[PDB]
């Protein structure tokens, strides 16, 4: 069936905005429409990714785990393609399609850890060079971004048309909250990180939260968003901050500084700044913090090295971002940026085309800019 | 007649695309083209797609100008030739083997 | 003489560390050695740049101003090449060489504004597309970085061997200060920005400075550095902060928040954070702040659009950096990072090679990642 | 004899360079080479230079292994050939026109 993969991999993904998800769910909510969209969109997105996994170095492609992921995706793809010529006019089709979505999602439950074992297996068993490293990085950002997106799509359909007349979050629209109170998600993410830090370190910093709604001064800050995505990013930044703070001060007399959260709202951005006095990170190391599996924890709260890049995928997924700035010797600021406007919050999706191909078949190039010798001439004669 | 040439037709660049706006040209009449170069931004209802050259040659003539909305599937958008001497022959508008 | 350009453009620049400048000046200070180095290094650096200016779009290369810059560089290059076979054993050679350095520096006085007029002339007279824009950006960062570097080299030699027995800054080593007190340069840069802001706005925020020397807690923060470079960066960030603050509050009742400077010192970094409550910048616009001639001032303190990218060149020149983070609706943090250690402070220099060439003969590529339609389908049916 | 081949000599990559450490190879025996590809990191006293291929072909043999310090100017570092059938002929070590 590889011709079907070639073809769908050449189709462009159709990025959707939070507005569209919300307008579809609220005002429309036509099961037929969703079905016409998804039966085509899912295979496109899947094929775009598969095409990329096929470009990985053969020694990674060879790991049992990468094979498993491939077959899972292939099985899903084939299962969705059965619907390309089935009429939405028959209710049975609609119903089985729903079951199929549930099925593919369950099958895709293991995917994140299976691919991780994949590349871990590889990194530790085969020697590792930086050409191939930035490539795995590039692949993983894209591969996991699509996973977020399939799950987003499948969740909307099942939550909407699953017919579950007992919904966990009644006033929502699928998994979108039209009035997500940001400080409440901050407090929840914090309490749940605290618990974990307190369990192992026997202590945890206090949270202080502050708000400034430039849009409308005294008003609590709300945004249209997927709460679980916001929760995830915050949770992950808070665990990092708590670890950093607690480790720095366990041998001090000063007592633990708080973790400060500033939430702001402007014409375009909702910004959330998490600040700690946890000692910071030298500039040289800031980029690699975002490498999958870069960790300074015993290989505690930390270990995997997924928290920071995955959180940044959630931020970039809807046109936001996650950036980090440290003052080495004092502490760090971690800032989540979201779009204030749902009309501006479009999915940002990996496209397979020549540009992507090129990333996988790049080759080391000379540096643009100079580098010094590792043993420079002693200018003292 | 005209020398060996290929017409680039507008494909279905998305499973449901039926037309597209030629938003921008990324190559100029007379420029070289390799397999995979960016040829044009095609805008639809659903995305702004980067349309890639599928066959290496030279851009001889643009049939559909920038800005043309609603171009149907299969419209010749432009002409490709195998050698750059063959361009001038298209100013006023089976050996491709 | 273009073969000489080809050849020298193919030589690699020799990046020097602050340590080397300092060790040469302090412990050694042999005029012969400096001469042997410079008579070769200057032409290499010049030729690397000229090769790049030759790759600019013909419509920019065509402006009178770009021609002038080219001839100036060519004249300098030819003037240094006269020394390739002159013996350092003759004192006359040494002496005239010094005069030649002075000469080339004076000739290179106008270069920064002449190139600016160059590209301004071009941007306003010929239509402008983003392929060519990021290219001019790339060229200008590199072209101005080399200018900083020639001036650095020429200054060291003339200050050292100019024989001026009346030096402005006696305890320095050329233009390097072994004990540059950072807060003092911050205060000076601030007072001089205040003056200019006060002259036009009739008012200016107060400075507050704070320090944390993690290296040695109560001790004032000192670094080995070129004071004038540090001064320039600070001056420029302060003018931006003062303008932003004063403009936001001229219609308010609140009264003006201070501009806060935090200076920190760790194992690797000296960090200087300038914070203002001047309203900030939406995320979408952060990168372009660094475009040459991006300005929001009447085209006051602002106008040219050079302050931010030039300041960032000074920071990157010795392996530091300058980064900006805003919370739209409140304010901005601008952070200068320097190397704490002079042994780690190497020149970072543009190299002309195939990698550089490629930047000039790139061509638009398809986007990697999806983009939405400018008119998305209304999901309300 | 051997087929048409070129020896890549170590040039003066800096005006005063007289030797250099072959710090890393960036191409593998059997790989294609285009004009300007990165061939090796050459370390000196003054810089770590990215040495670029000056002539298109295929990498046939590495004469000077990674890590060799103090290689004098003019040392053949490796061998380039015009076609990839001609590589195997160099395992055990004027028509380039
Ligand atoms: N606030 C912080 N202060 C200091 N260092 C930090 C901070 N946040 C992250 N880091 C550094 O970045 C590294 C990686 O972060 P990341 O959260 O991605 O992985 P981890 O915390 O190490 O494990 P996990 O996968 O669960 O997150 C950390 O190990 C730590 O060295
Ligand atoms: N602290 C700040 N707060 C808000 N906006 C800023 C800040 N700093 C810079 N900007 C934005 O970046 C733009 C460009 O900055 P830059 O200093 O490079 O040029 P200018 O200040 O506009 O003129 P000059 O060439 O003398 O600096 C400013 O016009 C302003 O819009
Ligand atoms: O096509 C396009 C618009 C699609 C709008 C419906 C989406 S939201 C399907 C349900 S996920
Ligand atoms: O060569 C190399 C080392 C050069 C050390 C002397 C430099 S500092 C010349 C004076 S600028
Ligand atoms: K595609
Ligand atoms: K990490
Ligand atoms: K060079
Ligand atoms: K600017
Ligand atoms: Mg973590
Ligand atoms: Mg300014």
């Amino acid at each position: 069936v590889p011709k079907q993969i070639e073809r769908y991999s050449r189709f462009s993904p159709s990025p959707l905005s939070i507005k569209q998800f919300l307008d579809f769910g609220r005002d429309n909510a036509c099961e037929k429409t969703s079905y016409m969209f998804l039966r085509k969109e899912l295979p496109v997105r899947l094929a775009n990714t598969m095409r990329e996994v096929n470009l990985l170095p053969d020694n990674l492609l060879n790991r049992p785990s990468v094979g498993l992921v491939q077959s899972w995706y292939m099985q899903s793809f084939l299962e969705l393609l059965e619907y390309e010529n089935k009429s939405p006019e028959d209710p049975q089709v609609l119903d089985n399609f729903l079951q199929v979505l549930i099925k593919v999602r369950n099958r895709h439950n293991d995917v994140v850890p299976t691919m991780a074992q994949g590349v871990i297996e590889y990194k530790e068993k085969f020697g590792f060079d930086p050409f191939i490293s930035t490539n795995i990085q590039y692949f993983l950002d894209r591969f996991y971004t699509n996973r977020i997106s399939f799950r987003m799509l499948i969740n909307q359909h099942t939550l909407l048309f699953g017919g579950d007349t007992n919904p966990v979050h009644p006033k929502h629209i699928g998994s979108i909250d039209p009035t997500c109170n940001v400080a409440d998600v901050v407090k929840d993410a914090y309490e749940t990180a605290k618990m974990l830090c307190e369990q192992y370190y026997l202590v945890a910093p206090e949270l202080e939260v502050e708000e400034f709604n430039a849009k409308a001064p005294d008003k609590p800050i709300q945004v249209v968003y997927v709460p679980s995505h916001l929760f995830h990013m915050l949770f992950e930044l808070f665990k990092n901050s708590m670890r950093a703070t607690v480790e720095l001060y366990e041998d001090r007399k000063e007592g633990y500084p708080a973790v400060k959260t500033l939430v702001t709202l402007g014409k375009e951005d909702l910004s959330i700044k998490i600040s700690d006095l946890g000692g910071g990170v030298p500039l040289r190391k800031i980029d690699r913090l975002f490498n999958y599996m870069y960790s300074t924890a015993p290989r505690p709260l930390a270990g995997f090295g997924y928290g920071l890049p995955i959180s940044r995928l959630y931020a970039r997924y809807f046109q936001g971002d996650l950036k980090l700035y440290s003052m080495e010797g004092v502490g760090t600021d971690a800032v989540i940026y979201l779009k204030a406007l749902s009309s501006e919050s479009f999915e940002r999706l990996p496209v397979f085309n020549k540009s992507a191909w090129r990333h996988y078949k790049t080759t080391p190039e000379a540096d643009d800019w100079s580098n010094p010798s590792s043993e420079p001439r002693d200018a003292s004669k | 007649s005209y020398p060996p040439h290929m017409q680039v037709l507008l494909p279905a660049l998305s499973p449901t695309m039926t037309m597209g706006t030629v938003q921008r040209w990324e190559k100029k009449v007379g420029e070289k083209l390799s397999e995979g170069d960016l040829l044009a931004e095609i805008e639809t209802d659903k995305a702004t797609i980067g349309f890639e050259v599928q066959e290496e040659g030279y851009l001889a003539k643009i049939l559909v100008p920038e800005g043309t909305r609603d171009v149907p599937l299969g419209t010749p958008l432009c002409i490709i030739v195998e050698k750059e001497a063959d361009i001038s022959a298209f100013a006023d508008y089976t050996d491709l083997k």
